[PDB]
């Protein structure tokens, strides 16, 4: 009934995990940040209307536990019938904290609400949760558990893809991301991670390498491989996949996602709850969906859930103008463009994790906002945004720019 | 929930107190020579029990000992077989109720030691794993440890939950839990599964009650208290919440996939499962949680199986089953061993260690000291791991002469014989040591596929001819298929199956046959492989079906090391035993797939090319071009159609071989495909697995029927079951 | 635009802390045996249809880490496109993921849902996830933080409830929960925990004592005053609220909720969704809302959220034929009766949290199935589930039976 419309979209820069420049900032801080730039941005706005804050954590655990979404809403001063939740979908928790919140605008039961992720990866490392199915024998045994890093290697084994190729996605994630901040299109996004006193922190995504050669990633060592072998995960991997006879390890430091902080922020409502804030929408959330594929390879899942969204909301590829999956592997999207036949020019057009970073429970909100703004400046018309879940899960998204 | 199973059987523990206040529990089981966890003990341990906390004032420490050569073994598995899924409840309660008589005994507030004299195994050193001090006495042919894994159950008479209590999740598991491994009274001092080690039994009680004299004067409040029942108790390498343990914890399930390779074997992980399930809680619910696993297993139909064929089908053929019914002892002297061979030296040095005088022979004194070379890198090996001594190895090694000359087997009553598969060889070889050897001495060889029947007609004594055929390696394969020919006597069966046994080695007794049982079966099992490699189907998934299915070796690769060149010569030789027979040879669709490899010059690893590719004697990975060669990938069959075939190939070729009078027993099937062929052990053998088979049709023979017509639908009509179990 | 209908709720039996029955299950095995019972009373029903499984949980550390409604759609055998997400909103957690399903139906992008919580308090502590306000002392000591043990006894100091008031309402839940199981009316919906080879576990809520006497519940000793006492969140909680001189400490352990297992699963779905799979709705979402009160009281928050959930279905009190409210203690019931002139022959007819225990993740679920089935017994129409948040939050839903 309602129409969800996203009025704003913000992040912070993205930190790193050895010497990073946001060690120090607490995740709560994170989110608190945001929330004061969204004040920055309007002063004159009755945050009384807003009905929900939602936030996605992959390890709510010690700075990230008991509930930061309401965490953040009482440390940053927030009306406090403003509630708040954490939502934990692995790597697509912010963008399901989105879809959550789109969800509930259309439901008509609430009015404005505040979406994202926070993820200080150098504070709370990845997997501090514990885990159901990776630490239960009975579970880890019953189904097939296979960490993410060699279900990468499993796929460009299938599909075919060489240690080139993989290192020719990282190269021009280097690129895409080094030509987005040279032109200067993450400067209206980006919001400087600032202390109390307001001396700066951190202002740029630190985690790229721009100056990144071809001969370079070439030189790196599969940190991929000796975990599998050791560990034995590949041959439970090709116990299922049994038509495979080796796991090509391709996958190193260079063209993997990179473990950094940040945290990121996105206003959805209805129409009737912008005009009366005086909003004006930014973009419009047409479809949302959530599918999967099988939990050993644990990253086919962008590829049906893409399919579901396109033809739940009456479109196709054609139909789409901006593809954006989120760069955990480099395999992965090279899996995603080959199973839909997507042009290049078309898929993570401003770079991505690979030199951006990946902040596991704020990683979706964030490439998120990239094509709300990246959807402005080309004056075009709907963009996608996929993720590869751990668990073989999978979440897409169509944005439309009004 | 008492201490009795009840709320009249015999009685099996004796009591005696001292002037010192010190109980000492004698098992005796009067029904048996060993003390057995059956129904008598279960009522025997609750009188006991009770009667200590009922007296616990007039008394101040507990021995437990025996009466028996072996201090307790296993449990009653009559009854363990017999309980099905709906006896669920009497089997938890039962467990339970035997960990609560040890919890009650542990928890006592004072010293409760064990005198291990003899073997402790299964229940009988869950018993000692509840006592504060373990003392073992350092006899020869004493075992200690948990092999209910082997039976296809976990220990669950606080087994799980006490040796992970002492040593960790990770060692008591891969070192102690997961494969049953047997120690010495040495070795399991080393890892702590025992306390103090003595000379002589002798000495066991009276440092029993010296230990807790001590104890109680130089430990009086720790004294009857586990380390894991004081505050401060901390588990060797940390509970699955220490951040130690987390962080590998997810490796030990795909470590566990990594050697059962996928194959559908429910006991190791249920025995991972109660282990880390009951690291997270106190000790009285993880010994709640190791009962409900263990009762899981129990009322499956593979415990059943593994029970069925690593019990009673053992101890039924080392019983004499297939023994000639009535015949007496004759001993042997001296042992003769033609060819030096992989095989003759393995037979030269598995009968001197059980101390026969060994004559090895082959065509030169050059070889015939590589072939005890080969025991002596055997001994080597072992020295160097310190399980024999200098003056027992030199003595074995005295026992075998090595020799070229024929008139050196002068004295010998027992041949053994081990060259290629030439019946004018092996004609010649026997015609030249016939008249030698004593007259009353076994001509036995080491057949493969040869009918025992014609090679028996190069000898003058007929009777004495047999066929003794071993299994590579001859040091660690337990089988041994022994041949009956037309001609052999009773006696001789007697005679070499009572020197298997010596050997300590598992016999069979086979009717002489075409390819015998176990080169017959297991060349269906290559066949079927080499049938869906024809087929268009993938060769990485044959390589998984094989290992998934059980088979310690998948098909292609036993299809290299069984030169394909070999299984050719064996196709020409069946087309042979038909064709002069008159009818029609009908060809497995196999035959064709070995030519065609033939044809290119890949017969097997001995070539250095088959389906594999070999580089520096060390096997490396399958061939890039066999995928183009039979078109692979054009045929994507379920995965478990394609371990039915090779599972349903093997049942049915053992079912006409119990019908074709090629075996006698079902324990010679089971046992004999299992030890011998390499059929998988969940299915408790390739005759058990008829009757247990389990799948998605039912449950039994009449499922297996239904199945094998389902695969006879699909792959042919080689899959339809014989008329002796058919409706 | 469509219709959230609830065609399944049910529960499991409620263990205890001090030898529970359910210490020895892992809370994934208590989700998972919800799930069998789904299928036992279903097993036509295309699970494909099944768009996600969502589960609150509070405290999602170790056994309740990894996104658990993942864990539980792999374990349990589901289709691998059914998702799985975890979230926290304290003692609300399992009805927002009722809210958060029903929502997502509305939205037309989801089909059928699965939802409810789990939390098994004998294996995860309360507070093991640590705390982002609790343990932060520059958060701590901004927001007032004061556990909601005394927010309690502060309800009661101010509104002038004695001991004899809040035992003689603890006395009544004990009664309540004693008469519903004695007449039957949790035989549909109590699902017994049984293990795996079928043998029983607990088949019964074990936490009550419905033996218990108004001179028992006196001679109990307060130990949420000590707490206060030593702690000093006394003289904190009476800093804003300065007009109170002395805290009564009135809550003693009888007359708060108990800390026992359980979990519980609710079937949501559209008309079209229930048509097509041969399902019959048993009752309709009619409205939920979120608001909340201050944070240092922490309980007032039922209060505004059953004023907006009934104003903006249009409704009145008196429209309303059932009230359940989270039994997580006496004052913060009759708190609530007092403010909305609640007939206490409509409030926690059945018993509720007192007797029968508080799961954390799964109450919001429990008490709702608890309405389900009430209000077919009492052939009734409107019934509404309220729970007080930690936070100072709240949440209500208005359910009608159809």
């Amino acid at each position: 009934s309602e129409e969800a419309f996203i009025y704003e979209a913000i992040r912070t820069p993205r930190g790193k995990q050895k010497n990073g420049s946001l060690h120090e900032v607490k995740p709560l801080s994170l989110v608190v940040g945001l929330i004061d730039e969204l004040r920055k941005r309007h002063p004159d706005l009755d945050e009384n209307l807003i009905s929900d804050v939602i936030l996605g954590c992959v390890s709510p655990v010690g700075d990230q536990g008991g509930d930061i979404a309401r965490a953040a809403v009482l440390a940053s001063g927030m009306p406090v019938t403003s509630g708040g939740v954490q939502l934990n979908r692995f790597a697509a928790s912010g963008l399901e904290a989105v879809n959550t919140a789109a969800q509930k605008v259309r439901s008509g039961w609430d009015d404005l609400v505040l979406a994202g992720g926070v993820e200080s990866m150098s504070r709370v490392p990845m997997g501090s949760d514990g885990g159901a199915m990776g630490l239960d024998p009975a579970t880890n045994y019953d189904v097939m558990f296979v960490p993410q890093s060699i279900g990468a290697d499993l796929i460009a084994t299938i599909e075919g893809f060489s240690r080139e190729d993989v290192d020719a996605y990282a190269l021009r994630s280097q690129q895409k991301a080094a030509e987005a901040w040279s032109g200067g299109y993450f400067a209206k996004s980006v919001v400087p991670v600032r202390d109390q006193n307001g001396l700066l922190i951190l202002d740029h995504d630190e985690h790229m390498r721009p100056d990144t050669t071809k001969e370079g990633l070439a030189k790196l060592k599969p940190a991929f491989e000796g975990l599998a072998a050791l560990g034995g995960f590949d041959d439970v991997a090709l116990q299922k996949y049994h038509w495979v006879e080796k796991i090509n390890h391709v996958h190193t430091g260079g063209n993997s996602s990179g473990i950094v902080d940040g945290a990121a922020l996105v206003m959805i409502g209805s129409a009737a709850a912008g005009k009366l804030q005086g909003l004006t929408p930014r973009a419009r959330i047409v479809a949302t969906a959530t599918s999967g594929a099988d939990p050993v390879i644990m990253l086919t899942g962008p590829t049906p859930a893409t399919r579901k969204v396109l033809d739940r909301a009456g479109l196709t590829v054609d139909d789409i103008d901006l593809f954006e999956l989120n760069e955990a592997f480099a395999s992965v999207v090279l899996k995603f463009q080959k199973d839909l036949n997507i042009p290049d020019e078309k898929l993570n057009v401003n770079g991505g994790a690979i030199a951006m970073g990946h902040p596991l429970g704020a990683t979706g909100a964030m490439i998120l906002g990239t094509m709300v703004d990246e959807l402005e400046r080309r004056n075009a018309r709907r963009a996608l945004i996929t993720l590869c879940i751990g668990g073989g899960m999978g979440v897409a998204t169509i944005i439309e720019r009004v | 929930s008492s201490h009795h199973h009840h709320h009249m059987p015999d009685n099996t523990i004796q009591w005696d107190k001292d002037a010192d206040g010190i109980v000492t529990l004698t098992m005796d089981d009067p029904s048996g020579s060993t003390n057995v966890m059956n129904e008598a003990y279960i009522e025997s341990m609750g009188k006991a029990v009770d009667r200590l906390v009922a007296e616990k004032d007039s008394i101040t420490g507990v021995v437990v000992a025996s009466a028996k050569k072996t201090f307790f073994a296993g449990g009653d598995v009559k009854t363990m077989i017999q309980a099905r899924p709906e006896d669920a409840g009497d089997v938890f309660n039962t467990v339970e109720t035997i960990k609560r008589q040890l919890r009650t005994l542990e928890t006592l507030g004072k010293p409760v030691v064990a005198a291990i004299n003899g073997a402790a195994l299964g229940g009988g050193l869950e018993i000692a794993l509840a006592c504060h001090h373990r003392i073992a006495a350092d006899v020869k042919g004493s075992q200690l440890g948990l092999p209910a894994v082997t039976l296809g159950l976990l220990p669950g008479g606080g087994g799980v939950t006490r040796t992970v209590r002492m040593f960790g999740i990770q060692n008591a598991f891969v070192s102690v839990l997961a494969q049953g491994t047997r120690f010495k009274p040495a070795k399991a001092k080393e890892i702590g599964l025992v306390d103090e080690l003595v000379a002589t039994v002798e000495e066991l009680v009276p440092a029993a009650k010296a230990w807790i004299k001590e104890e109680l004067k130089a430990n009086p409040d720790g004294a009857g208290v586990q380390p894991w029942d004081k505050k401060g108790y901390k588990m060797p390498g940390g509970t699955p919440s220490s951040p130690g343990l987390a962080a590998i914890l997810p490796s030990f399930p795909s470590n566990l996939r990594k050697q059962l390779k996928g194959a559908p074997m429910p006991a190791p992980r249920a025995i991972l499962a109660a282990a880390v399930e009951g690291a997270q809680v106190d000790f009285d619910t993880a010994s709640r949680i190791e009962s409900r696993y263990f009762a899981s297993l129990v009322t499956g139909q593979v415990a059943k199986n593994m029970m069925q064929a690593f019990f009673f089908d053992l101890q039924a053929i080392n019983a004499g089953g297939s023994r000639p019914e009535g015949i007496g002892k004759t001993p042997i002297k001296r042992i003769g061993v033609l060819g030096a061979g992989m095989m003759g030296a393995g037979i030269a040095y598995v009968s001197a260690k059980a101390g026969y005088e060994v004559v090895l022979k082959d065509v030169s004194l050059e070889a015939a000291a590589k072939g005890k070379g080969y025991s002596e890198k055997l001994e080597a090996k072992a020295l160097e791991r310190g399980r024999t001594t200098q003056e027992r190895s030199d003595a074995l090694l005295a026992r075998i002469t090595p020799t070229a000359d024929a008139a050196d087997f002068k004295g010998v009553d027992f041949v053994i014989e081990a060259v290629f598969e030439n019946q004018e060889l092996k004609h010649k070889v026997f015609g030249e040591i016939e008249d030698i050897v004593e007259p009353n001495a076994i001509l036995g060889s080491n057949t493969s596929t040869l009918p025992i029947t014609g090679l028996a007609t190069g000898v003058k004594r007929q009777e004495d001819f047999i066929g003794i055929a071993f299994f590579s390696p001859v040091d660690k394969m337990p089988l041994v298929e022994i041949i009956k020919g037309e001609k052999t006597s009773d006696e001789a069966l007697a005679r070499v199956f009572d020197y298997t046994l010596a050997i300590g080695k598992t016999p069979i007794v086979v009717n002489d046959s075409r390819g015998f049982f176990t080169s017959r079966v297991i060349g269906t099992f290559v066949n079927e492989a080499l049938a869906m490699l024809g087929e268009g189907v993938e060769p990485a998934s044959i390589e998984q079906a094989g290992s998934q299915a059980g088979y310690p070796a998948p098909p292609l690769q036993l299809s290299d090391e069984l030169n394909l060149e070999l299984m050719h010569k064996i196709a020409v030789a069946t087309r042979k035993g038909v064709e002069d027979a008159g009818g029609t040879y009908q060809p497995h669709p196999a035959e064709a797939v070995v030519e065609k490899m033939i044809e290119l010059g890949r017969s097997g690893r001995l070539k250095g090319a088959g389906f594999y590719e070999y580089a520096d004697g060390k096997r490396s990975g399958l061939w890039p071009g066999l995928r183009e060669t039979f078109k692979s990938g054009s045929s994507q069959p379920p995965l478990q159609d394609m371990i039915d075939r090779m599972l349903f190939a093997e049942a049915l070729e053992t079912q006409k071989c119990l019908d074709e009078g090629v075996l006698t027993s079902t324990a010679d099937a089971n046992i004999g495909s299992i030890m011998g062929i390499g059929f998988p052990p969940w299915t408790g053998g390739s005759a058990q697995f008829i009757v247990g088979y389990s799948g998605p049709a039912g449950t039994g023979k009449a499922a297996f029927v239904a199945r094998a017509r389902e695969l006879a639908a699909a792959y042919g009509d080689r899959f339809l079951p014989p008329e002796s179990l058919l409706s």
